[PDB]
RNA sequence: ACGGAAGGGCACCACCAGGAGUGGAGCCUGCGGCUUAAUUUGACUCAACACGGGGAAACUCACCAGGUCCAGACACAAUAAGGAUUGACAGAUUGAGAGCUCUUUCUUGAUUUUGUGGGUGGUGGUGCAUGGCCGUUCUUAGUUGGUGGAGUGAUUUGUCUGCUUAAUUGCGAUAACGAACGAGACCUUAACCUACUAAAUAGUGGUGCUAGCAUUUGCUGGUUAUCCACUUCUUAGAGGGACUAUCGGUUUCAAGCCGAUGGAAGUUUGAGGCAAUAACAGGUCUGUGAUGCCCUUAGACGUUCUGGGCCGCACGCGCGCUACACUGACGGAGCCAGCGAGUCUAACCUUGGCCGAGAGGUCUUGGUAAUCUUGUGAAACUCCGUCGUGCUGGGGAUAGAGCAUUGUAAUUAUUGCUCUUCAACGAGGAAUUCCUAGUAAGCGCAAGUCAUCAGCUUGCGUUGAUUACGUCCCUGCCCUUUGUACACACC
């Protein structure tokens, strides 16, 4: 039908997701990568971030 | 035409999207991490691995379907992405390896105790200065409770 | 969850299944021999004669052309 | 799932090109890149797919890698109707 | 010619070892260049709760990811220019050069 | 383990001497309770209550009243191209150009539908079945093998009387020797380098052109293709530097401690990151395509659409913001930071010009960013003035009316602006929190969440005090000795 789904997301929480999660709330959308925290926490060190201080 | 920033964190999600996809997919082949290197002319991807015949296939016939998801999904286009395999350095010395080898031995129905001083042995005997291996979970019971295996030293701060 | 009472009315109604006639597609014959036709067909160029409109009442409704046709004989 | 068979076949015949196939975990995306068919058929036809051990799969961040097996390539070849050593995607 | 080439990595020592070998060999050409000029390195932080639930001490942490970046400006023939493009390259970094 | 037992030593999540306060008032926000169709839910001493990065219009969303769809793979059987099945204009119906369903017929043609089995999905339950992560016990200094020794043994010694240390840190003593982990070391950061490398994406000086005043040299400025030179300031890279150096005291005269001089720096230089063994039946299946079992699985607890709600209010608590005024409010001038963010197949940070009281609008411009926004010309602050001890020009809640912006949509006002309204509050009772130097406290600023919304947090810098430099009185921590009818261990 074309009330699947009609309802808009050009913005707000539903319309971005973690790109592992599939999670709409704890996202870090800085420096655009618009991951759940948790997930970043987990892939942190892959992506090049060190705890230095 | 993007800022360095988003660059440079997009270069380390494509690294752990290439990672989380390898160490899912290569998981039987020993897959024990992944370098990428940016060029001219294309960009390489070096797997690190122990059964490179695996990897390779008959003709290379899994490179080519790795190589060609790889493209696809990171919008690459044909020739411009390049995968290498390289048997890895010290295979004792990768504690995803040794892991991964844990997994496979205990879903085949090894014993914890059996598997978990196979490998810390054969680490041992691979040239390292110490190795500790923890096993939690449920073990013959209802109720969690975790075992911990070591050898030589280890540090921790 | 407690417990589904559905103070709806109970009114599982779901539609046909494209109601089973039998053969269709009747134009019309003669005896000896000639054809003869039915259901007054579209005024499209896209409907190659091929489709036939519909007459529920006071419209003829189409199928290849879908819903672009409408004036009333 | 019901679907047209033209949109079956170009998965198909897609897929027998390029010997695999990449779909984004997203229902109601409505394109899919490379193949103008449905998000949702791609990943329903391979899914169908799958469950008869021609095809397998990856979900690996939302976005379901496929790829085929032997008895994948043969039964897509007698179904395009295709000759024998035709071309997979195993080409040196 | 009047090109520039930038680094703008995250490993300073391998960024050091290109700028190094871009110099020597621009200075074995006899290139006159402006040398190399380290842009001050930025340092994208982020700060997250360690836990993924509620409870417990309130404690954050700060992840960095440090980005230097360096340049050099260049006036040579363009064969040279292509071949420096071709060599002087490593991993973990990323190079662009311009003209003009 | 505990002790209203001893001995020694520690801590501003303890006290002392004090500072700011909170609790008192209005408001914000969380929790409880109450109410409700629902007001989703977890968490309840420290170790829940501005926590879930939880600042909810819709989505989020899990809750409520309702309505669609199936994304029930695959196998078998049934029906079945004289048709399996799908879709549909208009009307009734419906909040609804949702055929959802019905009327009426048109459309499509093997993909389907029904049944069986079997899966799939689930912010459904179990965090007491689990993983992983986190927090805490525990920010303290503690932990454990090997080989010997003691003991029938559980176990002990080593791992210590003393002295010292932030420290099982060390001097040393010694049935223990030799080791490992932890601490320390280390890594990052802030402070020094007129020593090195350089740099119109940072500066400085000079010389060209040029504005003004003085003119007698000069002073202040402007100047992109005027070039020349330099790197003190600024950036970084490589290094140096402090190790308690030197001196005097004091100690078996050892570890070390105090003072003074020098020095950028002499509280392990300052602040952090990582951070042991053993555990909690701590928290979390509502982060996970991490998950066992149970439940449910086509009028579904799946998924999605509309509208509400999570804000609901007789009350009780917690984190906080505003102030209760002259060390002040207001109006003018003056006028100074730092950490950082920013547009691509997008539409971000926006300068400048114009309009508008204002918010804001509009025409252009720069910037993928040491380059442009941005000297982020911040605020408190200083100087001039108005007011003048009056719940007063303090205070600015609660209301009314209008104008703008975000967004599909603001109605239980999203926010911003204007005018008017002008309530408690007159320094806060029992109680109680944080804090020892660029620290408290005041002050605002960037980021996070973000279409819009900060009273919150994460960091930043501006101004910058008082009072200890000590004790174990309270609350607790460590070590030893001691006693014990305790062992889920003084609840
Ligand atoms: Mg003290
Ligand atoms: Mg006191
Ligand atoms: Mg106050
Ligand atoms: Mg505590
Ligand atoms: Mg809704
Ligand atoms: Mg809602
Ligand atoms: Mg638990
Ligand atoms: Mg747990
Ligand atoms: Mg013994
Ligand atoms: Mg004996
Ligand atoms: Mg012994
Ligand atoms: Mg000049
Ligand atoms: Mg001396
Ligand atoms: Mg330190
Ligand atoms: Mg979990
Ligand atoms: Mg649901
Ligand atoms: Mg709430
Ligand atoms: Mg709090
Ligand atoms: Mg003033
Ligand atoms: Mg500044
Ligand atoms: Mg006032
Ligand atoms: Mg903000
Ligand atoms: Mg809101
Ligand atoms: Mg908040
Ligand atoms: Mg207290
Ligand atoms: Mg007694
Ligand atoms: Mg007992
Ligand atoms: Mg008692
Ligand atoms: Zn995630
Ligand atoms: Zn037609």
């Amino acid at each position: 039908e074309n009330v699947w789904f009609s309802h808009p997301r050009r913005y707000g929480k539903g319309s971005r997701q973690c790109r592992v999660c599939s999670s709409h709330t704890g996202l870090i959308r800085k420096y655009g990568l618009n991951i759940c925290r948790q997930c970043f926490r987990e892939k942190a060190n892959d992506i090049g971030f060190n705890k230095f201080r | 035409l993007i800022s360095k920033k988003r660059k440079l964190v997009a270069d380390g999600v494509f690294y752990a999207e290439l990672n989380e996809f390898f160490t899912r997919e290569l998981a039987e082949e020993g897959y024990s991490g992944v370098e990428v290197r940016v060029t001219p002319t294309k960009t390489e991807v070096i797997i690190r691995a122990t059964r490179t015949q695996d990897v390779l296939g008959e003709n290379g016939r899994r490179i080519n379907e790795l190589t060609l998801l790889v493209q696809k999904r990171f919008k690459y286009a044909p020739g411009t992405i390049v995968l290498y395999a390289e048997r890895v350095q010290d295979r004792g010395l990768s504690a995803v390896a040794q892991a991964e080898s844990m997994k496979f031995k205990l879903l085949n129905g090894l014993a914890i105790r059996r598997a978990a001083y196979g490998v810390v042995r054969y680490v041992m005997e691979s040239g390292a200065k110490g190795c500790e291996v923890v096993v939690s979970g449920k073990l013959r019971a209802a109720r969690a409770k975790a075992m911990k295996f070591a050898d030589g030293f280890l540090i921790h701060s | 969850r407690k417990k589904k009472v559905y103070t709806t009315p109970k009114k599982i109604k779901h539609k046909h299944k494209k109601v089973k006639l039998a053969v269709l597609s009747y134009y019309k014959v003669d005896a000896e021999g000639k054809v003869t036709k039915l259901r007054r067909e579209c005024s499209n160029p896209t409907c190659g004669a091929g489709v036939f409109l519909a007459n529920h009442k006071d419209r003829l409704y189409c199928g290849k052309c879908h819903s672009v046709y409408k004036v009333n004989a | 799932m019901l679907m047209p068979k033209e949109d079956r076949n170009k998965i198909h015949q897609y897929l027998f090109q390029e010997g695999v196939v990449v779909a984004k975990k997203d229902f109601n995306q409505a394109k899919h890149e490379e193949i103008d068919t449905k998000n949702l058929y791609v990943i329903k036809a391979l899914q169908s797919l799958t469950s008869k051990g021609y095809v397998k799969t990856q979900f690996s961040w939302q976005y379901y890698y496929y790829t085929l097996t032997e008895e994948g390539v043969e039964y897509l070849r007698e179904y395009l109707n295709l000759p024998e050593h035709i071309v997979p995607g195993t080409y040196i | 010619i009047k090109i520039r080439i930038t680094l703008t990595s995250t490993k300073v020592k391998q960024l050091e070892n290109v700028s190094s070998n871009i110099v020597k060999n621009a200075e074995q050409h006899n290139l006159v260049k402006k040398g190399p000029v380290r842009l001050p390195t930025k340092v994208l932080k982020i700060s997250t709760r360690k836990t993924p639930n509620g409870e417990g001490s309130k404690t954050w942490e700060t992840y960095e990811m440090r980005i230097h970046k360096r340049y050099i400006d260049l006036e040579a023939p363009v064969q040279i220019v292509k071949r420096i493009t071709q060599i002087t390259i490593e991993p973990g970094v990323d190079v662009e050069v311009v003209v003009a």
